[PDB]
């Protein structure tokens, strides 16, 4: 049985300014190829 | 107070130096690839947020760079930067203190926290300390109302505060230490103080109560 | 049954609500997440939508629309455009903090809920829009998403089901209006968080102009359990048409402000006393409750005695369930100043797009500020009532409606308190 | 033929194409719905809410400019709910609007003045102070007095779609939302002067024309432009034997509703 008396969500005390966008960069390899609208943009 | 027209100054003009570091350019192309091809104006909010995490704030040159990197018109980047309140169009302190004063917090004495911070730092809300280490502002609900009163300082939440607790956190930041997010009352997150009234039993494990035929 | 409450831990869904177990995949597996997901997926869209329809689950974002009907608007043949599920994690209603706990302690419930819900709609990816201020929660959610990608649970060939699904996290930048379902879509697309008019509906024209369903985190997170344990099990709680369990935030003047999961249609009195430790100073010290978050009107102590916390019961009380965020004010509270600070919030949150809320909510805010001091005359109370009725029903989005209702709740139940201040202010100067 | 569908405007049958809006169905019976943000040659915006109209047996009024008509709908353009919606919306528009009509060039040809006369209340119950915003300098042709702006976004949609200039937008939000360029910048398209016509209020006015005339004075002479070979149809406004200004004259097959800044 788990201890269930301490707090087990303490990893976030060590996060920094770029934690979110580093995971996003790391996650790019797993993504599936995006769909295309057919144009480079709606032409701005 | 906080205007929504830009007027050039020596410290904030189109020639104020800004660029993304090479590391951050790798992070941009990961952001852009999250969206369908031909729909990369969707990347403005994250990329604009990244420019501020690199820089601390957004001069007009940083907004102009975001527009060029994404090839969106600058006015479309300006519209975003002035709409969302987390973009700092003026420089902020090292520690941006944001005190919630919406009603659930106000009922639990967010006014006392705001008063203590003013007298401790010797500034008013909306101002920066002369050494430029704290900026103090009031904000709307931060989604932590059961842990009221609470403040956000950069990316961290400090919760279940009292005037004595907030003074400690200010002392730690002046020293150079990181205080530690979370409640300062004895509980760990959102549990009722004085013991759990629910989820006192062990979790029931895989497969429990599964419907037949699944 | 006619009595509701006293939910058992075996029936609770969010078993790591308080973060006392591991929130990563190893813990989530032990607690029963990601179990037989491949079986659920291969049973198909129609079966999954059948379970949600049978369960009678309703929206947890505030509006309480039947989830199974809403998710079935996507159950149509594609037209060459991609299909998307957006998970609304903006959670910006004052008093509400329930979605925050799901993301930081049960992130793998949400990720699986994205896949099961995304599959039922026939979607290719999920975009989770989380408010920017929830930085640590957003990073917990990305760690969980990476673990699911590494374990093969999402991405190419999800759970070995020959079905591809992506789960992207996009962060907001500080706007309560971006929790409105179409303002959220615009914010994803890189624009100001200004809601769209309807029609078109998102299931027709949504994010990037594609079929989209916006769903609340709590709605999405409980879906895998409804499929595993069945819609009949979930429908066994709460009154008919108001079924299931629910996360409640109790804040304000209670002894033990907390988040707790409880059965629907639980009495409001029982919920405060059992879990929150009762009103600060005793039940007789209660003045008023806002039962559904800021947007729902307050009710007085007399109504709170017998009212059940479910969608229909609170409609008969002239309020609403909303986000099930209970805010408590005891008799020491300045009721006028409390509601005035809520109008001040809505004035700071209006997107400004449409005239009645851009101008009206700012107008109501100024009159309320004068009501706090008593610097008005009682003829203005009916004027403020009419102004709020001119906003309500006349705006693009429900923010304008949610700004009018708090004013109406105060005028309906505490008119003597307002008129008393005006009398004191007049004599304090005359 | 087979695609035409039956709707009713105050009980009168109209056959309309699929996609026709409630505002357009009323046009076919000769009933003009009040509007501010809607302009037929711009993308639908639906933000002013002056076009709210009751549909029989539906409890929520619909924005006529944006709502497609459904089969069998009976649009009650003069019902009490329609009328009270218009009064409420007009009251919101006039709350922060400046008491500028004597000094404002729009006076006498103003859609805010006129739709207030025809659809609004006759008095004010607003007992507060008013908003006031600073003015933007966008060049020698268009004067801006943005305290008069009603946030209709017609200028933004004209600049983006008709002129292809993505330099106008909104900054801020709530009651503090401001139409402009954010930075100091000039609006100098060859079509730029058309924002003066389509701005419903005196927020955007002609610098050369400023203060010289009132619209009831002017005699209108319908004529043609010779500054190019397009042959745009114009109105030449004169007073007491002097030319005062040039306005576009609608011609669907030449200039539609617009003229160039040289023509203007
Ligand atoms: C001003 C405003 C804010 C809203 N904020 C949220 C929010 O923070 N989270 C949420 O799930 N819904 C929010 N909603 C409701 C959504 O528009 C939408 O109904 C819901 O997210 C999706 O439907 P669902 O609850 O059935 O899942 C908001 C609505 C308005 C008008
Ligand atoms: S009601 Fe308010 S928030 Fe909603 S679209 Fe209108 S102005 Fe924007
Ligand atoms: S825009 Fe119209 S209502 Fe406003 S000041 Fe000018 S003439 Fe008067
Ligand atoms: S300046 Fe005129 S056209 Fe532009 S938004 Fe304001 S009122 Fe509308
Ligand atoms: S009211 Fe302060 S965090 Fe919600
Ligand atoms: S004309 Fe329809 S809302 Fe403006
Ligand atoms: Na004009």
């Amino acid at each position: 049985p788990t201890d269930t008396t301490t707090y087990k969500n303490l990893q976030h005390h060590d996060y920094n300014t770029y934690t979110f966008l580093d995971l996003n960069l790391d996650l790019s390899k797993f993504r599936l190829p995006q769909p295309s609208s057919g144009r480079e943009s709606p032409r701005h | 107070g906080a205007l929504f027209v830009h007027r050039d100054t020596p410290e904030n003009n189109p020639d104020t130096p800004f660029d993304f570091t090479p590391e951050n350019y790798k992070r941009i192309e990961a952001i852009v690839k999250n969206y369908p091809e031909g729909h990369q104006a969707a990347a403005v909010l994250p990329v604009l947020d990244l420019a501020q995490r690199q820089n601390g704030w957004l001069p007009i040159s940083a907004m102009n760079k975001v527009a060029e990197v994404l090839q969106v018109p600058p006015m479309r980047v300006y519209e975003v930067a002035t709409f969302y309140t987390m973009y700092n169009r003026k420089p902020v302190g090292k520690y941006h203190i944001q005190v919630c004063t919406t009603t659930p917090c106000m009922l639990r004495d967010s006014d006392s926290i705001l008063e203590t911070l003013q007298r401790k730092l010797g500034i008013k809300v909306g101002e920066t300390t002369p050494d430029k280490l704290f900026t103090l502002i009031e904000v709307e609900c931060l989604g932590a109302c059961v842990n009221a009163p609470m403040v956000q300082i950069n990316d961290n939440y400090y919760e279940d505060l009292t005037p004595k607790d907030i003074e400690e956190i200010i002392d730690e930041l002046k020293a150079g230490k990181v205080p530690k997010p979370g409640p300062r009352s004895g509980r760990f997150c959102c549990e009722p103080a004085g013991g759990l009234t629910s989820l006192t039993e062990p979790p029931k494990g895989p497969g429990f109560g599964v419907q037949a035929g699944l | 049954k006619t009595s509701f409450g006293s939910l058992k831990d075996e029936d609770r869904i969010f078993t790591n609500l308080y973060g006392r177990h591991d929130w990563r995949l190893k813990g989530a597996l032990r607690r029963g997440d990601w179990y037989k997901t491949k079986e659920i997926l291969l049973k198909g869209p129609d079966w999954i939508l059948g379970e949600m329809k049978t369960s009678g689950l309703r929206g947890r974002g505030g509006a309480g629309f039947p989830t199974g009907l809403k998710w079935s608007f996507m159950n149509k043949p594609s037209d060459g455009r991609p299909k998307y599920l957006v998970v609304n994690a903006d959670e910006g209603e004052p008093g509400t903090c329930k979605d925050r706990e799901i993301m930081r302690h049960d992130p793998h419930k949400l990720v699986e809920g994205c896949l099961v819900g995304g599959r039922a709609m026939g979607a290719r990816a999920a975009y989770i829009y989380i408010r920017g201020e929830f930085y640590n929660e957003a990073s917990n959610l990305q760690v969980a998403i990476r673990e699911a990608y590494e374990a093969g649970l999402i991405g190419k060939n999800a759970c070995g089901s020959d079905y591809d699904f992506d789960v992207f996290v996009v962060r907001g930048a500080g706007a309560y209006i971006c929790g409105e379902e179409t303002a959220l879509i615009e914010s994803i697309e890189g624009k100001q968080g200004k809601p769209r008019l309807k029609p078109p509906f998102p299931a027709d024209v949504g994010v990037f102009g594609c079929p989209t369903t916006v769903a609340n985190v709590e709605t999405v997170a409980v879906s895998p359990t409804i499929c595993r344990r069945g819609g009949t099990w979930f429908a066994g709680f709460g009154r008919e048409r108001n079924s299931g369990t629910k996360l409640f935030n109790i804040s304000g003047h209670v002894n033990h402000p907390c988040t707790v999961e409880e059965e629907m249609s639980v009495p409001l009195k029982e919920l405060i006393e059992k879990h929150a430790g009762g009103v600060t100073g005793g039940w007789d010290n209660l003045l008023a409750v806002i039962p559904g978050g800021s947007s729902t009107p307050l009710i007085p102590k007399s109504v709170c005695e017998t009212v059940l916390m479910d969608f229909d019961a609170l409609v008969q009380a002239q309020t609403g369930l909303g986000t099930a965020a209970v805010i408590v004010m005891d008799r020491s509270t300045d009721i006028v100043k409390a509601i005035a600070r809520l109008i001040e919030f809505y004035k700071h949150e209006s997107c400004g797009q449409c005239t009645p809320c851009r101008e009206g909510v700012d107008w109501m805010n100024k009159v309320m500020a004068r009501f706090v001091k008593g610097d008005a005359r009682p003829a203005e109370i009916d004027s403020l009532w009419e102004i709020s009725k001119q906003i309500e029903g006349h705006t693009i989005c429900a923010l304008g409606d949610g700004a009018a209702w708090p004013v109406q709740g105060l005028i309906r139940h505490f008119r003597p308190e307002l008129e008393d201040r005006m009398q004191r202010f007049a004599q304090q100067h005359r | 033929a087979s695609n035409l569908i039956e709707v009713f405007v105050d009980g009168q049958s109209v056959m309309v194409e699929p996609g026709t809006t409630v505002l357009q169905a009323c046009e076919k019976v000769g009933m003009q719905i009040p509007r501010f943000c809607y302009h037929e040659r711009l993308s639908v915006a639906g933000n002013c809410r002056m076009c709210l109209v009751e549909i029989e047996k539906a409890p929520k009024v619909v924005a006529a400019c944006a709502m497609p008509v459904m089969k069998g709908w009976n649009i009650l353009t003069n019902s009490e709910k329609s009328k009270k919606a218009r009064e409420g919306v007009m009251e919101f528009l006039l709350a922060n609007h400046p008491l500028d009509c004597p000094i404002c060039d729009q006076g006498g040809e103003c859609d805010l003045q006129d739709q207030s006369m025809m659809f609004g209340s006759d008095r004010s119950r607003f007992l507060e102070g008013k908003r006031a915003v600073e003015d933007k300098n966008i060049g020698p042709l268009v004067k801006t007095i943005m305290t008069r702006c009603i946030q209709c976004t017609r200028c933004i949609r004209f600049a983006s779609e008709i002129a292809g200039v993505d330099d106008l937008g909104t900054t801020g939000r709530g009651n503090d939302m401001q139409v402009g360029t954010y930075i100091e910048k000039m609006f100098m398209s060859e079509l730029s002067g058309n924002v003066i016509d389509i701005c419903p209020v005196g927020a955007l006015t002609s610098k050369p024309y400023a203060f010289t005339a009132r619209p009831w004075e002017t005699r209108k002479t319908e004529s043609i432009d010779v500054m190019d070979a397009v042959g745009s149809n114009i109105v030449v406004s004169t007073r007491t034997g002097e030319v005062m200004r040039i306005l576009p004259r609608m011609h669907e097959d030449i200039n539609e509703e617009w003229i160039s800044d040289k023509t203007r």
